[PDB]
């Protein structure tokens, strides 16, 4: 897909495309993996949704569709079953840290 | 312990465990939680070598070094036990087996271990792990063996961590798997007692990260028997309603009353009197399993439990029961 | 006496060690030296040895060649399907040990990763007649099982 | 004889028209049988360990010699084998259990596990 | 189906080799 | 309806994983899955010196070794200018035709394995079994033999290797003519073969078969003879070139291609000339064992191109030689530094492996194995 | 007369000269919409016209090769339509003209290459 | 264009006592049964086998086998540490850690060549400068453990000794190249 | 060259098992009935049995 | 009773065809085949047996025990229940049916059952189809050799296999009929899957392409009964055209003429046909397979019976 | 008829040996070690069509000397109208 990204308002436009995509998929994705019952629609879309927000501060329109490829590419690769399952159920101070490593 | 590292599977813990009852369900998971926390592991095995291969791997090149040992014949313990800080005791059995007795095999055995690392003087952690509600007076021989070993493992060698885990469930247990392979007798299944037991199953790999707990804490932890029973206090019936969910199969349970099962039971408790024929390992019907199935005393009174441990164990619904897909 | 189980274990260990079947998971050139060493010279099918092209009936699984980390589940899931008296065997370094891809990203250090090994043929392209004699030491290893013995304990 | 449970018969075939070319310490009856044919099948070895036998305890001063890397019999090179540091051959003990098998200087089954933390600790 | 049969006949068997036989 | 057709007789065609879109028995679109092979080669070999980097090129392609050693070296000569030899050239080529032999024998009758034809690949394995007691005795290693380094040829070939690949070479007519009389003639043959995988030859252009596979379809195209890279420009050999492009064209080549080696080596083993085994530059080419042990400047070099390197200079080329898969081009941009910069490896396989999905459209499900077969698909170039 | 071009796919063209005839007319009409100051329009006009020459002067297809010496006359369509193409393709994208800057680096080394490595004859 | 092609390559066997000769070559399958006889001339040939454990394989002096620490006739371990094979190793199998021993002249406390991370291409036995690690012909060293397949440090690469034997005969004829 | 044998072997202990499946169930037949049997064997040589049978009474 | 006297000899016979054609077809490869195991690979069958009855099975999986555990069985008994009505020598045949050859035919026609519920069982699309697949060429192929047998009856009076036999004291009837002989083996390759023509039966393809619960007595089961219908379909080749139990009858002194052993002699050379034509030639798709039986051995086989039966009613021969 | 029983107990006694070969692997090994393809209709069709006409081959075939010449020419029709069926067949493609 060519980078029609001249703007960040392109850019803004596919993530929503994306995001729907995903949301609009997630039927088949708890279907083949067999989330429908550890995981609920609603955090499935809060995970999607906190992922697409994570990445918000992205004030370059060529990183954002190349973050927009990356999430297809996961997406088309967890809707079918090229991926297992195992990981998308897990996909969804100082001192505590000093008593254990050096690092 | 002298930890140089960062995660595992490469690292150091200080920890050259002999993890007595590595080839064995329980042991799997532990075996694998102390050599992937990154630290040898001395599993000894009893039989065929293709006992512990499945424990060559998850450990990295000599963190998980299966060794030859009777169980009856010391001075090859104490081989096992050489170079060796921590000593995991798993060594037990549910069915008596002609050659070697309930004591033969849970409580002369876990004393036995006991005593020939109390002389080699190093092991800084020795856990013996029995099953929950194995006091004395108990009906199955199993729990009484179990209580004497817990008692003879805490007076020979003090501050010996005892975890007491109820019936553990996962992949190749031996409280779901019978059940399943028995509901392949058309889905019927024999629920014993009819379901009145109280019991708290515990998904085995938080049995093992509970056991690795006692051994990455510091001093406490130690001559305290916890007892790591699990979420969901259930009945057996209750528990076979999550299989069925779980196998597509139509719940089509039975109600035995105990004489009718120990009755049916009252074979294969010829053992000792039929030498020439070993007897095939009685997987759901057992005598002892059915004497303990009685009283509904797996649950977890006021002592330790995973709390205790900073650890809160899994459920037994969606994954850690998964290993029942394979039967659909 | 003890006589007639042991003779009962020769027995058992004579069959599982005369007819031998391996999966030969032929990844890469030690694929190509298994041939050799199933070829017409270094016969693999004198010894009983028949490469069956599916793992659920198999004694054995002669990985060879770089286990790759994306035929690694395939391999786990091969290794899976075969009858319980199976057995290992690693053939090559890349499939032994990391070999000349220890350090590469997408290949598993040594198959002792995904699957529990018995005899690792060794040599980065084997002799043939080396894999052969691997063979010949996973042979040793099925007479010293005893299988009868320990069920008696 | 008396192994018609082996391929020992296939070699017993052989040494019908074959020359026994010198026989090294273990036993092992190295034979040669040139100019009839197939080549390749004229160089072999009785084991002299008609069970239990496997390959590698053809030792070092014949292992040329039988596998036509030179045409110098074991009984030539022996004349060769180096006094000081020769060694006896191993068979290769490999599985038949511990203290025979290999061990690196860590392995916990090694007597003398070494400790490799370049630090001396205090 | 329509798909294409794969037709066992074709031309006989002539062996040709490049132009470059005697003198490139 | 898709269906995972993985490898049907595994160490054959090793991780094959195609995952066939199928309609009944007719394959509508065949989808290869790559990667179940991929080792890190093309990023090791920026890792390691150009001395390193030689042995992955014989792990490269694993049926046809010393080619892709062959493409090496010729591509860190390109760069450093290495004026090798002509018995090097010599060598050097009469190793490249056996090893073409080595190729054809086992991609003929491992084809001819999976077609069905279960003879022919145990008399090309034992012949190939000849061959490797060539490439066991000139290097060391029957199948990976590190042996055609940059500067030239690793080592001189025994005293008694022409004579025995002679020897070899008189009584090969014969096994070409049984694996053809056996597999030629055939009409169960011809019949699993004719009119498989046709390729027009805009489709082996486009697809950039470049290999027995442009040559099936008969465009008239040898990297031996558009690109002379040895003694080739002297050597006298017809490149058989079909007419068809059908699975049974790209076999009679294979087959031919197996006798026109013949006649190259025949050829290498009697003009040999008794000259220098390596370059004469001895920053590029490591001095012999006797020499460095002697002489005090030949042991720094021994000791900086053992440990350092070449250092070959900056540049970048694509130097493609004609391996039995097809054009096997290396190429090698070059930083100053002794150690090669993205040392690219176009591998056909690659290439060939792509035109699976159009040659094996509206084929049977069993063609799609004729069609790998021809292909000589090697995993490891993929 | 042509039997067939061992090429495959390439099908022998009995009416080999006058579609070379078509082909090369309207590629010398349509190529004068390219501006004049263009290598590419001095080339495609040269030698266009020289094949169109050669292919009116000479009858046969045999003679059309021998004198144009550029293979075989259905490569030589083949070349023409794909010629047809490329000057239909360049009036889009029009890349005519050099900018205004343009820089560009002849970075034209010469290292001395062996020649016992391939090249090219 | 397939139909012509057909029509014609069907017309140029056409001519009787030539469309006879092909209908009794595909009859009386005897394409085939040139193939049949060609396979039994090989049933009945002698067999190119070799019974592997008592006959092996052909191989060289070159050939690359079993890693072993050569010594100097009069002991004293071969192997200066000078590290060119653990430089020269492409897979970096050798990790060679090096100490002035107390009679002063260098020798590697650590000489571990992992042949499992090894590819056997010779490359140690040419960058050595003294002959100190050479291949020795064994191939046959396959292990039930990975862990002995690590070969420790100049203590199992020592068992060259016994090979040295069979060595120093390859080197000794292998030094003219 | 008799190299064939060895393979001509499993053939000929594959034959040696139909010899026996042939005489096997010849002389078992001809165990439980003193003659050999009839393949032949229509109704006329049924009813001549009979009446011979009860003619030897 | 003298059954075992038939299954049990036929049982090692089985177990050592296997080896039969390892040995056979290796020697064809210029390699000796099993030849460790026993003096000669003699126990080599043995040790396949001993190792797959030895295997733990994958999964118990007992419940299903009436729909695909007496499939094998079925396959099995099939295959050597038709081995009654087979005359080994003269009035060694179990059970001399006046219409034996017919009673071969229904055999077959109940072995088509065998593989269509041994595939049906297993509940594996891709396994299914196979094995539907499979049973389509047993069975058109089965045309082919109902076709060859009415010439071989058209040649003898009565369907009686110790008469078709018998029939063949002047001149065996693979002398005249030898198209036919050809017709009938290359049929009998295809009715059964031992042949040029397995495509279902590629190497991987028949493996996955019979079962999906294995536990080793099935595999052994199918691979007995294939082994067991080949040494069957050869036994007919030797019944019909070559002469069943008949000599040469030159009438030697060296040789006293048994009849058992000349028919083990024949089959001998039938099963060696088998093996030498698995080694020396390629598979032939199922596609040209199945037309193969149509369009090449039915017209051929239509043509034989209107010659053979042309030519022996204008002489009357009959 | 009568020699149909040898066959009829063969039945039960090779279905009593298959019992056996079944609960031999049972008992040792203890503890410790496409919407349709219609053409499979047409070909099953056609095979049923030829079996049928093979059924009236068969008594054609025993009985030959019997029906001189004129058994023979009624047969001849019933196979040129079976013909006449398979090269309907062939011409309109079933045997694919
Ligand atoms: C006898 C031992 C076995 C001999 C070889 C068996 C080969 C089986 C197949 C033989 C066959 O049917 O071959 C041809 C026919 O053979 C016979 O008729 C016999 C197939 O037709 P075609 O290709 O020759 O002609 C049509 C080409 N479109
Ligand atoms: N399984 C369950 O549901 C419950 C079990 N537990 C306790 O957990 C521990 C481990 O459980 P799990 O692994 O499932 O138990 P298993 O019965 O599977 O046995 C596990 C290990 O014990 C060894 N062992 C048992 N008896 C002997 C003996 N007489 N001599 C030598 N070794 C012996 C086994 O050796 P080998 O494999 O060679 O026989 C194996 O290594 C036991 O103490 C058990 O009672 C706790 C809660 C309930
Ligand atoms: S270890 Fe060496 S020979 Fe084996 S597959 Fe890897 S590179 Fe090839
Ligand atoms: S052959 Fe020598 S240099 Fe090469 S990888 Fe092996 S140990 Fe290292
Ligand atoms: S083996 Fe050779 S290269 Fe390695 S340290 Fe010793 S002398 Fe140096």
């Amino acid at each position: 897909v060519p980078p029609n990204s001249a703007n960040l308002t392109e850019a803004r436009r596919r993530v929503f495309d994306f995001f729907r995509a995903a949301c609009r998929s997630i039927p088949t994705i708890m279907d083949i993996y067999n989330l429908q019952d550890v995981v609920a629609p609603s955090q499935l879309r809060y995970a999607i949704s906190a992922q697409i927000r994570n990445n918000a501060h992205i004030t370059d329109p060529k990183v954002i569709d190349l973050l927009i490829f990356k999430g297809m590419e996961e997406l088309t690769d967890i809707v079918d079953h090229a991926k297992q399952r195992h990981h998308i159920i897990g996909q969804y101070d100082f001192l505590k840290n000093f008593y254990t490593s050096n690092y | 312990l002298a930890r140089k590292g960062t995660g595992g599977r490469s690292s150091v813990s200080g920890i050259v465990a002999t993890v007595f009852g590595a080839t064995g369900f329980l042991g799997r998971y532990l075996v694998q939680q102390l050599a992937k926390m990154g630290s040898q592991v001395l599993v000894p095995f009893r039989g065929s070598e293709d006992s512990p291969r499945h424990l060559k791997l998850m450990g990295d090149l000599g963190q998980v070094v299966p060794m030859k040992f009777d169980p009856r014949d010391e001075d090859s313990i104490k081989a096992v036990m050489a170079k060796a800080n921590v000593v995991i005791n798993l060594i037990g059995r549910e069915y008596e087996t002609r050659n070697f007795s309930f004591e033969d095999a849970n409580h002369h055995i876990a004393e036995k271990l006991a005593l020939v690392a109390k002389e080699h003087g190093g092991i800084m952690r020795y856990i013996q792990v029995s099953c929950l509600g194995a006091s004395v007076s108990s009906p199955s021989r199993m729990l009484r063996a179990k209580a004497a070993a817990e008692e003879a493992v805490l007076n020979a060698l003090p501050e010996a961590t005892i975890m007491r885990p109820a019936t553990m469930i996962g992949t190749e247990d031996r409280i779901l798997n019978p059940w399943s392979m028995f509901v392949k007798k058309y889905g019927f299944l024999p629920l014993i007692g009819g379901g009145t037991t109280k019991f708290q199953p515990v998904y085995v790999v938080d049995v093992a990260a509970a056991i690795v707990a006692a051994l990455k804490d510091d001093g406490s932890s130690m001559g305290k028997t916890y007892e790591l029973g699990g979420p969901d206090v259930f009945t057996t019936h209750e528990l076979a309603e999550i299989m069925y969910d779980m196998i597509r199969e139509w719940p089509r349970y039975v109600k035995l009353p105990f004489p009718i099962a120990k009755a049916m039971a009252a074979p294969r408790d010829f053992m000792v009197n039929k030498v020439p024929f070993p007897l095939p390992s009685p997987q759901i019907f057992n005598l002892d399993q059915i004497n303990a199935l009685t009283t509904d005393t797996l649950v977890s009174d006021n002592a330790l439990k995973f709390q205790d441990l900073d650890l809160v164990p899994h459920k037994l619904k969606g994954y850690p029961v998964e290993f029942l897909i394979q039967y659909r | 006496a003890e006589f007639v189980i042991s003779k009962v274990d020769d027995l058992m260990n004579w069959a599982r060690t005369g007819s031998i079947w391996p999966m030969t998971f032929g990844l890469a050139c030690c694929a190509v030296e298994m041939m050799h060493t199933g070829a017409a010279r270094y016969d693999l099918d004198r010894f009983g040895i028949i490469f069956r092209p599916s793992p659920r009936q198999s004694d054995c699984m002669i990985v060879a060649g770089t286990l790759t980390n994306k035929m690694a589940p395939a391999l786990r899931k091969v290794y899976d399907q075969m009858p319980e008296p199976r057995w290992v065997i690693s053939m090559g370094s890349c499939a032994n040990g990391g070999g000349y891809y220890h350090y590469s990203y997408s290949v598993v250090r040594g198959c002792d990763r995904i699957v529990p090994v018995d005899i690792y043929v060794p040599g980065c392209p084997p002799t043939a007649e080396a894999l052969l004699y691997g063979l010949l030491q996973l042979q040793k290893k099925i007479n010293r099982r005893k299988d009868f013995l320990h069920w008696w304990n | 004889r008396c192994l018609p449970d082996g391929n020992l018969l296939q070699t017993k075939i052989h040494n019908i028209g074959a020359t026994l070319v010198g026989v090294d310490k273990f036993g092992n009856k190295y034979y040669q049988k040139l100019g009839d044919t197939q080549y390749g099948r004229h160089r072999w070895v009785e084991y002299a360990s008609k069970d239990r036998y496997n390959a590698s305890q053809v030792p070092a001063e014949w292992h040329g010699w039988l596998h036509f890397i030179t045409d110098h019999t074991g009984d030539e090179l022996l004349s060769l084998k180096p006094k000081r540091y020769g060694l006896e051959h191993k068979e290769n003990f490999s599985g038949e259990g511990d203290a025979y098998i290999y061990h690196s200087k860590g392995h916990t089954l090694n007597p003398g596990q070494k400790n490799w933390t370049r630090y001396q600790s205090w | 189906a329509a798909a294409a049969a794969a037709a066992a006949a074709a031309a006989a068997a002539a062996a040709a080799a490049a132009a470059a036989a005697a003198a490139a | 309806f898709t269906l995972n057709f993985g490898p049907q007789h595994p160490a054959a065609h090793g991780v094959l994983r195609l995952v066939l879109e199928m309609n009944g028995e007719v394959v509508e679109r065949a989808e290869p899955h790559i990667g179940l092979l991929h080792r890190g080669t093309e990023k090791l070999i920026e890792y390691k010196t150009y001395l390193q980097a030689l042995p992955y090129f014989d792990r490269s392609d694993y049926v046809s070794m010393m080619a892709q050693e062959h493409a090496y070296s010729l591509a860190v000569e390109k760069l450093l200018n290495c004026e090798v030899p002509l018995r090097a050239q010599y060598i050097r080529v009469l190793f490249c035709e056996i090893t073409r032999i080595l190729n054809h024998l086992l991609a003929l009758t491992t084809h001819a394995m999976d077609v069905g034809a279960l003879t022919p690949f145990l008399w090309a394995f034992e012949e190939r079994e000849k061959l490797l007691e060539f490439y066991e005795r000139v290097s060391g290693a029957r199948m990976h033999a590190s042996f055609i380094r940059p500067g030239g040829v690793a080592q001189d070939l025994p005293l008694g290797l022409c004579r025995d690949i002679d020897s070899f070479t008189q009584q090969f007519a014969s096994r070409i003519d049984e694996l053809e009389e056996m597999l030629t003639g055939n009409r169960i043959w011809k019949q699993r073969l004719v009119d498989i995988g046709t390729v027009t030859a805009q489709q082996a252009k486009d697809w950039g078969f470049s290999g027995v596979m442009l040559r099936g379809p008969g465009v008239c195209w040898d990297l031996r003879r558009a690109a002379p890279y040895d003694v080739y420009d002297q050597l006298d050999f017809d490149v058989p070139v079909g007419t068809r492009g059908d699975c049974y064209d790209r076999y009679c080549i294979r087959i031919e291609e197996m006798r026109q080696s013949l006649r190259i080596i025949v050829q290498c083993l009697n003009q040999m000339p008794s000259g220098m085994i390596k370059a004469d530059d001895r920053k590029l080419c490591p001095p012999s064992r006797c020499r460095m042990k002697l002489s005090m400047e030949s042991s720094i070099h021994h000791f900086e191109l053992y440990t350092e390197g070449f250092s070959v200079p900056a540049s970048s080329t694509y130097t493609a030689v004609e391996a039995p898969k097809g054009e096997f081009g290396v190429f090698l941009v070059s930083n100053g530094s002794n150690r090669p910069y993205r040392c690219k490896i176009r591998a056909p396989g690659f290439a060939h492996l792509q035109g699976l999905d159009f040659m094996s459209k509206h084929h049977m499900l069993a063609d799609v194995v004729t069609i790998i077969g021809t292909q000589d698909i090697v995993f490891g170039e993929v | 007369v042509k039997q067939t071009t061992g090429i495959v796919g390439l099908d022998v063209v009995p009416n080999a000269r006058a579609v070379l005839i078509d082909l090369y007319s309207k590629t010398l009409k349509e190529i004068q919409a390219v501006p004049e100051d263009e290598g590419y329009r001095k080339a495609v006009e040269s030698f266009t016209r020289q094949r169109l020459n050669v292919c009116k002067e000479e009858e046969d297809w045999e003679m059309i090769e021998k004198r144009l010496g550029c293979g075989q006359v259905e490569e030589l369509i083949e070349e023409a339509r794909d010629e047809l193409t490329l000057i239909g393709k360049m009036i889009e994208w029009d890349p005519w003209g050099v900018p205004d800057d343009y820089e560009c680096e002849v970075i034209e080394n010469d290292a001395p290459i062996p020649k016992h490595v391939p090249q090219h004859r | 264009d397939d139909e012509e092609a057909e029509q014609l390559a069907k017309e140029i066997s056409k001519d009787w006592s030539t469309v006879f000769e092909r209908s009794m070559n595909t009859l009386f399958l005897t394409e085939m049964v040139r193939g049949l006889s060609l396979t039994l001339k090989y049933f009945f040939d002698p067999k190119v086998t070799i019974n592997y454990p008592f006959e092996k394989g052909p191989l060289s002096p070159r050939f690359r086998g079993e890693h072993a620490l050569r010594r100097y006739p009069t002991g004293e371990e071969r192997c200066i540490a000078c590290k060119l094979c653990e430089a020269v190793c492409p897979a970096q199998a050798i990790t060679i850690e090096a100490e002035e021993r107390e009679d002063g002249s260098r020798r590697t406390t650590r000489y571990d060549i992992d042949m499992t991370k090894c590819i056997y291409c010779g490359f140690c036995q040419e960058a050595c400068p003294v002959d100190a690690i050479v291949e020795g012909p064994n191939f046959e060293f396959a292990t039930e453990t990975h862990e002995e397949l690590l070969y420790d440090k100049e203590k199992l690469l020592e068992n060259g000794d016994r090979w040295e034997t069979e060595i120093a005969e390859n080197l000794r004829s292998e030094s003219l190249y | 060259s008799l190299v064939w044998l060895e393979a001509m072997l499993p053939l000929g202990i594959i034959g040696g098992m139909l010899c026996i499946m042939g005489n096997s169930q010849y002389y078992i037949h001809k165990a439980y009935h003193g003659r050999p049997k009839h393949i032949g064997h229509d109704e006329w040589d049924v009813a001549m049995e009979r009446r011979d049978k009860k003619v030897v009474e | 009773a003298e059954i075992l006297g038939i299954i049990l000899p036929l049982l090692l016979g089985v177990a050592f065809l296997v080896l039969a054609e390892r040995k056979v077809m290796a020697f064809v490869q210029r390699r000796k085949g099993p030849d460790v195991v026993g003096s000669f690979g003699l126990l080599q069958p043995l040790a396949d047996g001993l190792k797959l009855i030895l295997k733990e099975p994958i999964s118990p999986s007992s419940a299903n025990f009436f729909l695909f555990r007496m499939a094998p069985v079925a396959t099995f008994m099939l295959s050597l229940v038709a081995w009654a009505v087979v005359p080994f020598d003269y009035g060694m045949v179990l059970s001399d049916l006046n219409i034996g050859l017919l009673y071969l035919f229904a055999i077959s026609s109940l072995g088509v059952y065998g593989i269509i519920i041994a595939g049906w069982s297993s509940n594996s699309k891709y396994a299914f189809l196979g094995a539907l697949r499979s049973a389509a060429q047993m069975v058109s192929y089965e045309v082919s050799i109902g076709l060859i047998l009415i010439t071989v009856l058209i040649c003898v009076g009565s369907c009686n296999l110790s008469e078709i036999v018998m029939a063949q004291k002047q001149i065996w009837f693979g002398i005249p009929l030898f198209p036919v002989l050809v017709m009938f083996f290359i049929s009998c390759l295809a009715e059964t899957n031992r042949a040029p023509f397995d495509l279902p039966e590629a190497e991987a393809e028949l493996v996955a392409g019979y079962n999906v619960e294995y536990s080793s007595m099935g595999f052994a089961l199918f691979f007995l009964g294939e082994y067991a219908n080949m040494i069957l379909m050869s036994g007919l080749c030797t019944l019909f055209f070559l002469g069943g139990w008949l000599p040469i009858l030159d009438l030697p002194i060296f040789k006293k003429i048994p009849g058992s052993i000349w028919f083990s002699i024949k089959v001998l050379f039938f099963l060696f046909l088998y093996i030498w034509v698995r080694a020396a030639f390629p598979r032939y798709r199922y596609d040209q397979l199945m037309g193969l039986g149509w369009k090449v051995f039915l017209p051929l086989s239509l043509a034989w019976v209107v010659s053979v039966s042309g030519l022996l009613v204008t002489f009357q021969w009959l | 008829m009568l020699e149909f029983a040898p066959i009829f107990i063969y039945l039960v006694i090779s279905l009593l040996v298959s019992l056996i070969l079944l609960g031999v692997p049972f008992l040792f090994a203890s503890n410790s070690s496409s919407r349709f393809d219609i053409r499979f209709y047409l070909v099953s069709i056609l095979f049923l069509i030829f079996d049928l006409e093979v059924t009236f081959f068969f008594p054609w075939a025993v009985s030959l000397n019997k029906i001189d010449l004129f058994g023979f020419w009624s047969m001849m029709a019933f196979l040129f109208i079976l013909t006449i069926g398979f090269l309907y067949e062939w011409k309109r493609g079933a045997l694919d």
